[PDB]
Parts: C-alpha cells; sequence; structure tokens
RNA sequence: UACCUGGUUGAUCCUGCCAGUAGCAUAUGCUUGUCUCAAAGAUUAAGCCAUGCAUGUCUAAGUACGCACGGCCGGUACAGUGAAACUGCGAAUGGCUCAUUAAAUCAGUUAUGGUUCCUUUGGUCGCUCGUACUUGGAUAACUGUGGUAAUUCU
RNA sequence: UGGUGACUCUAGAUAACCUCGGGCCGAUCGCACGCCGGCGGCGACGACCCAUUCGAACGUCUGCCCUAUCAACUUUCGAUGGUAGUCGCCGUGCCUACCAUGGUGACCACGGGUGACGGGGAAUCAGGGUUCGAUUCCGGAGAGGGAGCCUGAGAAACGGCUACCACAUCCAAGGAAGGCAGCAGGCGCGCAAAUUACCCACUCCCGACCCGGGGAGGUAGUGACGAAAAAUAACAAUACAGGACUCUUUCGAGGCCCUGUAAUUGGAAUGAGUCCACUUUAAAUCCUUUAACGAGGAUCCAUUGGAGGGCAAGUCUGGUGCCAAUUCCAGCUCCAAUAGCGUAUAUUAAAGUUGCUGCAGUUAAAAAGCUCGUAGUUGGAUCUCUCUCGGCCGAAGCGUUUACUUUGAAAAAAUUAGAGUGUUCAAAGCAGGCCGCCUGGAUACCGCAGCUAGGAAUAAUGGAAUAGGACCGCGGUUCUAUUUUGUUGGU
RNA sequence: ACUACCGAUUGGAUGGUUUAGUGAGGCCCUCGGAUCGGCCCCGCCGGGGUGCCCUGGCGGAGCGCUGAGAAG
C-alpha cells in the first residue's frame, strides 16, 4: 500500500464481533481511538448487532446524531468509535448503562449495570514517566494520561478513576492472592486469583491464576487486568463469573435448563 | 530471449491482421457490401432499412 | 469480492467397480423395496452410513475416558437414537458398526407414510407426499427423503387443505361434478 | 472397502509395461421439464483499444453586495434559501492483474534501547519579565473587451 | 526524581545558541444570554510538544522447485571489515576519503532455468506421500517499457506531472491531446470465458457532512463450471399367470387370499404450462401464497453410450462387394446410468511402476578384473544439587555441553473436523425458542523453527597419567578496601 | 510433385551483456534580474501644539536603500 488502509473485509474482522458471512463484503472498520482494532467493539456493532435498537447502519447513525450515546461520560457521535474493555456506555434516554467486559468465551458481554456503578472505571496503568519540571505522568490502557499520580502506583497496577473529573480515586497493586481478569490469549475472559509470577528478563513474564473452582491457568503479563483486591471484585461481574465450563458441562446445564424450563 | 522472440512473432501476426482488416471498407478499399434478408413475412423490411 | 459463500458438498459416491452383479442386485432390491427413483438415493444413504461408521471407528480408536470420545460419542448416539435408527437401550458405539442402509431407508417419509396406512403402496406414498397431501405436525412436506424423527412419527397426517384430507374437491372431481 | 477385468505361449507359471476402471480439472458433442445455490477472458497476447461511466465533498459553526429567489421596518452592516468561486479535506483507500521476483517474496518468530506517523483519544496550551474595542496588500466568482481550426487553453 | 535485564533513558543544574527559505506562546466562527465599564456557559475550527491509535520501514532466527552439459565467485567500477564524515526519518559501504585483505563455496556457492508471485488453502487418503494453488482472505508487485519528479502525513502515484523508446488520435500542417492488468463493451489470440442493463435500498468507504457521492458494493441479464432437492404417473375392477392356506391320496374346488402382466375398462389426485391478485423489491423479477383454465396414446411422447473376443449386455435381420467364407451401410434385441450421458487432454488413485514406510539386480531391465585407497555414513561391552544474605523458603553458581522427550505461554479469519439449530428436506445458513421473556453464535486441529520449565533411558562430547589433580589449612609477592583514624592534612 | 535439413548474402530488422563517446528531462548549487512594491527627496496641498514637526490622496526623477521575483 501507499498509505493507511481504510477498509475492513468482513471475513477479516475480529471473530469475537460475531459477524455473519453473507450480510456484506465489508466490516464496520473501527476508527482510530483509545483501543486497538482487534480488541474493540465499534459502536455500530454494539448498538445494532447486540442491542438491536437499530436494524441498519443508517439508523445507527440516526441514533448517534441525536446525541443519545455516551462512552465514559462523553457524547460520542462517531458510529465506528472504538470502545473497549471497562468502558461505560450510557444511554440516558432509555436510562440504561453497560460495561464492556468479556464473556468466559472471549466476547463482549451485554452487561447491564447500576447508574451508581456507571460513575467510575478501572484502568490498567501501562507506563509511568517523568516529564518537564519533574512531573510524574501515568499512561493507562485506554490512552489516558494522568498528571501527578500517587507515588505508590507502579506499572501493571489498576486505578479506579472517576469519569466526570478524570482523577484517580483508588488503586490496586499487582500482587499474588489478588483478583484478575484475562484480557488476551486463549484464557480471555476468565476471572481468578493471582498465585505466581515467573519473571523472564528480556522476554515476557508469565502470571499464574487460580479459578474459584480450583482450575489453574497461566497467561502473559500483558494479558492480566487486576479487577479486585484479594478476592472481591471492584466491579459487577457478568452472569458467568469467569468460570469457563467445559463443553460437557455446557451440554449438561443446557439439558437441565431444558428439562426444568419445559 | 524467449520473451523477445514471442514479441517478434506477435508483432508479425498483428501487423498482418491489421493490414487485412484495414483493406475492407476503408478509404483505400472497396465498400463493405451488406445484404439484408428478412426471414419472416411479419418482418417490416422498410422499417429496418430506415 | 462478493457476499456469497461457495461451500457445497457432493452427497454420494459412485462405486469403484461399475458392473458387479451382487451390488446391482442389492441396489435394485432396495429401490424396489423402498420406491426410490434411481441408484443415487441408494448411494446417498450408503454415503451417510459410511460417514457415520468412519466417525464411530475414529472415536473407538480413542481410549475409554477420553473427553472427546465421551462428548462426540454421546452426540452421535443421541442423533442416531433421535431419528430412530438405534434403539434407546443400545447407547454403545460398537452397535453403530452393526447398522445397515435399510434402517435409514425405513426412516424416510415415503416409508413412514406407507406404514401409517395413509397410502396403499410405497409408490402411492411417494406420489402422495410429492403432491402436497402429507403434513408432518402442521407443515406440508414435499420431500420423500425427509427423515422422520421419533417425536415426529406420531404427528404425520393428511394436509388440512388436501381433497383426501380437509375436503375441498380436486380439479378432476370439480370438473366432472359440474357436467350434470 | 488398503477391490479388481483383460492383453506375449501350442498349453502352464512368471517378469514387465499397457488397456479398461475411479476422482479432479479444462474443452467439446448429443440431450434437457421444475426448483436452490453458484464459478465464469487466468492458461494463448503484463496483446491493442471506439464509446459511456468508475472521485467527490457544506454544517448553527471559514468567505454571500449573483434579486437566482425571498419577509421586514424602514437610517438598523448582515432575515432566510442559496448557484458560482476562493479556502479546507479526500483523491496514497477501494478495484484489477500475476509480468517480474528463487533466501528475494512469503509464513512463523522476534526488535526498534535505531525511526516516522494525517487523523482519533488523553495531557499541555496567563509556566516566557519583554491599532489591540482589531492590522496590511491583494486575488477569484461577478462586469466588460478578446485571441486561436482545435483542449477541462486562456 | 522515576524506570529497565541492560541507556549515552527520563527528569535536574550551569554556559550559551536559536537558521528571515523564521517553532510554540489563538487578530477565527456559531448558540444561549446572565451577573456586579468589569466579570462569564456551552460548543466549532486551528495548534508546538508528549502519549495513544492506524500503520509504515528497516533488521533477527528457521524454512523453497529443477539444473555440474554451471566448480570456483565477489574484489580496478564496493567486494568483506575499521576510523572519520556525507546523505537519510533513522541503524548500516547507503555514499565518500584513507587504511586492512578480506567475504562465499561439493552442507552445492556462483550461474542458468521454471508452462514460479508467496502463504491461508484444494484433490486424493489406512498411513506416508503425490499433484494443484493465475483466482474473491492476508502479504508482495505493476499500471505499454524504462527513467525523473510535484504536492502531501503518506506516492517515486500513472482515472498526477515531465522526458525518452514503442505505439497511436485530431489538424486549416502552424499546433493539440494520449495510456480499460477498473465496470461494461470491441478487435486480436485461440480448445477456451457473460450485459456497452438498474440502484446507492443493503454492506461499508470518503467529504466541511444525519442531507452529497461511490461500475467499491448490491440487483437483475447470459450461465448443463460445479454442488443441493427433485416430476415424466398412482389406484380400483375385470381377464390370464404364478405363489401360499382350508378341504381332498391326488386330479381338483376355493365370491380364500397375496403378488405380476394388459392393443381392457373406470373416474380420483395433481403438477409442467397459461394467467388475476397479493407478497417480494430501491423499482422489479424469481421463489413462496392464492383465484380461473390446465391430462389418456395422460402425443404434456428421455436421452446418452455400449454390447454377437473378457467386467453388464445376442444362437438376430436386410442390402453391398471378394473368393460357403467374407470389406462397406442401415436396422431389431439386450445392458448401464439417468436430466443427464459420451469424447479429447492433463493429472491423481489402483501402483510396492520411484519404493522413508515399501521395489529390485544367477537365469527376465540391472553388481564393477582384483586389492589398496579421502570425505561422508555406521560403529562391541562397561560408570546407581548446593553455597550465601533477607521472610521451613526466597534470590545466586547451576550440574560438562548437546541431540531426544514432555509441559506451559503464545500462535488471522474463511476452509476442514465437529457441537447446537425441522433451511418444508437437503446443499447451506447462523440462526432461533416460549407466552415481553429465554437463548446461541461452541470445541478441536494448527509441520518446523523459536521462547518455557521438567525428564535423564538412548547416542555423542569433556573432566587426574611428563601430575604445574582436587580438598584443606600455614603462608610469601603484586594489585586491590569506598570505609570502624568527630570536621579534617594523613607516610 | 511433396516432406524435411545446410546455406554464401557484414542480406535487412530486432533484443541482451558490455568498450568508447554523446546524452533529453527533472532535482540541487552559483549566478542572472524581465517586472512589481515600499522607504528617503520634492511639488499640489489640509491642522495643532504656537515657520520645528508630523497627519493623509496623487504626481516627479534619483543603478540611493532595498524586498519579492519569471525567462535564461
Amino acid at each position: 500500500a501507499r498509505g493507511p488502509k481504510k477498509h475492513l473485509k468482513r471475513v477479516a474482522a475480529p471473530k469475537h464481533w460475531m459477524l455473519d458471512k453473507l450480510t456484506g463484503v465489508f466490516a464496520p472498520r473501527p476508527s482510530t481511538g483509545p483501543h486497538k482494532l482487534r480488541e474493540c467493539l465499534p459502536l455500530i456493532i454494539f448498538l445494532r448487532n447486540r442491542l438491536k435498537y437499530a436494524l441498519t447502519g443508517d439508523e445507527v447513525k440516526k441514533i448517534c446524531m441525536q446525541r443519545f450515546i455516551k462512552i465514559d461520560g462523553k457524547v460520542r457521535t462517531d458510529i465506528t468509535y472504538p470502545a473497549g474493555f471497562m468502558d461505560v456506555i450510557s444511554i440516558d434516554k432509555t436510562g440504561e448503562n453497560f460495561r464492556l467486559i468479556y464473556d468466559t468465551k472471549g466476547r463482549f458481554a451485554v452487561h447491564r449495570i447500576t447508574p451508581e456503578e456507571a460513575k467510575y472505571k478501572l484502568c490498567k496503568v501501562r507506563k509511568i514517566f517523568v516529564g518537564t519540571k519533574g512531573i510524574p505522568h501515568l499512561v493507562t490502557h485506554d490512552a489516558r494520561t494522568i498528571r501527578y499520580p500517587d507515588p505508590l502506583i507502579k506499572v501493571n497496577d489498576t486505578i479506579q478513576i472517576d469519569l466526570e473529573t478524570g482523577k484517580i480515586t483508588d488503586f490496586i497493586k499487582f500482587d499474588t492472592g489478588n483478583l484478575c481478569m484475562v484480557t488476551g490469549g486463549a484464557n480471555l475472559g476468565r476471572i481468578g486469583v493471582i498465585t505466581n509470577r515467573e519473571r523472564h528478563p528480556g522476554s515476557f513474564d508469565v502470571v499464574h491464576v487460580k479459578d474459584a473452582n480450583g482450575n489453574s491457568f497461566a497467561t502473559r503479563l500483558s494479558n492480566i487486568f487486576v479487577i479486585g483486591k484479594g478476592n472481591k471484585p471492584w466491579i459487577s461481574l457478568p452472569r458467568g463469573k469467569g468460570i469457563r465450563l467445559t463443553i460437557a458441562e455446557e451440554r449438561d446445564k443446557r439439558l437441565a435448563a431444558k428439562q426444568s424450563s419445559g | 530471449d524467449q520473451r523477445h522472440r514471442a514479441s517478434q512473432l506477435r508483432k508479425q501476426k498483428k501487423e498482418a491482421v491489421l493490414a487485412e482488416k484495414r483493406q475492407l471498407g476503408g478509404k483505400d478499399g472497396p465498400p463493405h457490401q451488406v445484404l439484408v434478408v428478412p426471414l419472416h413475412s411479419r418482418i417490416s423490411l422498410p422499417e429496418a432499412m430506415q | 469480492p462478493v457476499a456469497r459463500s461457495w461451500v457445497c458438498r457432493k452427497t454420494y459416491v459412485t462405486p469403484r467397480r461399475p458392473f458387479e452383479k451382487s451390488r446391482l442386485d442389492q441396489e435394485l432390491k432396495l429401490i424396489g423395496e423402498y420406491g426410490l427413483r434411481n441408484k443415487r438415493e441408494v448411494w446417498r444413504v450408503k454415503f451417510t452410513l459410511a460417514k457415520i461408521r468412519k466417525a464411530a471407528r475414529e472415536l473407538l480408536t480413542l481410549d475409554e475416558k477420553d473427553p472427546r470420545r465421551l462428548f462426540e460419542g454421546n452426540a452421535l448416539l443421541r442423533r442416531l437414537v433421535r431419528i430412530g435408527v438405534l434403539d434407546e437401550g443400545k447407547m454403545k458405539l460398537d452397535y453403530i458398526l452393526g447398522l445397515k442402509i435399510e434402517d435409514f431407508l425405513e426412516r424416510r417419509l415415503q416409508t413412514q407414510v406407507f406404514k401409517l396406512g395413509l397410502a396403499k403402496s410405497i409408490h402411492h406414498a411417494r406420489v402422495l407426499i410429492r403432491q402436497r397431501h402429507i403434513r408432518v405436525r402442521k407443515q406440508v412436506v414435499n420431500i420423500p427423503s425427509f427423515i422422520v424423527r421419533l417425536d415426529s412419527q406420531k404427528h404425520i397426517d393428511f394436509s388440512l387443505r388436501s381433497p383426501y384430507g380437509g375436503g375441498r374437491p380436486g380439479r378432476v372431481k370439480r370438473k366432472n361434478a359440474k357436467k350434470g
């Protein structure tokens, strides 16, 4: 190519979007923004393919242009704006709030939350650096820069931040015995407790996590998001609590639900 | 060398074809003579020749 | 680039040796028994049986408590029971290797229309289905090779719109009845 | 379904290749009632092209003295709609083909602690000790006179 | 100050510099207006810098077909390296100056060829393989051939520009304009491939933008490439023919059944068609739904091939010549698959006729006069975890190093395998199910190479034999402590 | 009569490596300076602090100072 690519083919779209083969040749192609392309939910796919408020992209644009949609407290009018992990979507006309957090199968849940829970969000800090006149700055996972963070906050910690003021409210360190959600790889969406961190210098660290049932799984350190302190999460969790059931247990619970309801 | 040889032969064939197609119906040649034959009695030949 | 899918499958196999007497006679036996249009329906059902046998064999090469064996064997056995080819008391993979083409031929809609006494013959059954007189549940089914499930066996009846069913007289009868 | 039938000898067994057979591609012949999907100028010529179309774009929010329309109220600079033109942005995506290209391309893996980056999103934007209640000259559209056989020329 | 595994990192301090072809520090536009001339709320646009996003570009390791009838190549003219610079967005022989004489190669360099773009993938399939991948996804490359620029964040851009080469258009002869390997369409080439149609309604893209535009894309048209489903008849009586069962030793009788075959009768059922209306759709068409008509030789008439040498299938007929045998031609009868069926060519399977699995070499294709004789390939038996500092543990040296095996992380979708789901069935699709609610959109596989932490059998390799070998303590010589000589000069 | 090889003519034409020479076009550098504008001088001249100065429009020359700048 001679410059940036502007289109996304549907079969080259992210699989967790759950687009079907025969609707079109193209996929919605997220704009540049606070989240990566492969790790986002564009606003049109959320508001059409998940919530079914609209049936075509034209009336997705009609819902957006009336300024009824907020991501993290700001009116977002772009229909392919990349919303990602821990984003709070507010639709105050219907009086609904959502948080974009993963399923146990690695897809963005439709997770309805309380208006009180819509006030804040958890951001994983991604770098700390000192800028001119010795000012500490903190860069999070969704491209926020906060000036003057707490001196105890190091990289990979989780900050609870207030969406109206943009100021840090609390933080959690990266420790063992401490609660995380997986944000990448084969274990994406699972929620457990950090038990280990085997450091590899010049390479990627690996973090070991234990599930609430006793299942153990490892990830890369870049795939860890601390979501609670110790054992209790700091946010509402979806229906599946980060426990990945096997296919046999999925079949058993499905048949039990059919037999009980029906 | 194969590419050049194929180009030479293609140039020969195309110039021969161009001369032969240029002969008929052009300024240096006889008119293109066309016979119109209507194969049914329902066909209005003066409409077609108009 | 088009918004089309090109995924499609041949559903039968032509035999390797074209002219052998035993296979020809057995195919003609099945065609005559079941009222099949040509040899290709025999080859189609033979193909689905061969696929199921290959799946059961590849599951049987696994060790006994292999979770893929349990999941995929349970699914295969449940489907074969659900169309009534295996009995409910035979949920063992080895019994899949004992099946025959005649079972899946018995589960056709042509055969089940014949055996339920809606038709006087097997060819009358194929004709009866093909002409929109037979309805499974409340759906007019036109396809002779529609495989009937066990929960759909007790619901095969006559179309509420058919002359033999609900009762509007047909084209020939309405033509003849208005002559006088 | 880890499958066969035949061909050299007067006759037997063998070697050995072949013929039949089955699948996949292209082409072609004969035939063709219904219905669902569906490939389709690659192979030869990355040969040559008549004609038409394929890339444009305005919000309350850069510039409106085109009556091209259109109400006030009348000293109120400008109601409003608004072609043209200036300005801004896009035209580096998409689409096509497979000529080139043999550690090249490409895949997997790694690195930028060796670089640039429109835009989006966040931060920064009285941090400088030194006519402003607003600065200057133009140029289009428009009016008018023209040149050339001919152009999206001027 | 803060960081990394490692900075010549980030931040700090001082001396200054700061390009006129000049770096920020707002002479911009809208909407609501309100407080005590001064104070103001939402936005829009610009903007140096840092981050982020979308990338891009250079590198790392491993991996590619055929050829020796290509065995030495690169090196003057940069080939391999060093120092200093230039240039570049940056690392770098990228380029320049001076030095060094290097760098690659039978483990196949260099050269040539390929009917070679590379992958995801396709066919076959016991397994190993063999063959295919121009082609809708990802990466590359090009816009007749070369070459050079302009603008811009991004192009060596061709639906931009400037030349030359090859073509070619208009002309009043002075001049002007060009580039379908975009969509149609045409000529040519050939065995070989569709309409100069309709639309931005869908999918998405771009723009100042809810509004405009899109031969991208969608929709019809041509389409026996190919894949799915699927008509071309069914039944009753009658008449013959078989086969059972009751009664008879049997012949025979069965208003006893059952099954076939009809120049035999009979009305029942229906599509194919023709044609209103809806529905469909951007507008249509098709399908689906429904009025009306629509079947006896139901003439509303199924074809394509092969058979009298073997796989299925003949003891046949009539013309025509040659000397009853016998060249050419037209038929009958039978068999096979069937809305499909022959043929050519290529290719794969049978095929163990390329052989690793897994072939051969007395007499059939083939093992050399004999010995010596590099490389390469192969090779007898043997050998059963700790030391420090911080909270029984964490850090550190690992133990000779490997080859091997295992684990973990990580590794596009589509395709394939496979779970669920009555698309009317199916090929498919990703949907759907219940009286607003309840759900799905699983899962596996993914050579090798590389990271990860275990295993120590098998196979290499090394560890003391002129002992200048371990483990201890006694040392002597030389260099060396960042501190326990308040502040210090310290021999 | 046909099928198929060799072949003088440097036959003519074209291509790929190269020796020697020329070399269009763009880009960079050193010039060049057709034109356009301002400042200074003067003239027609308006007011004030009361002829010192400046206020604004036009004209006049000066290789004076220059700034921008095409062809080449």
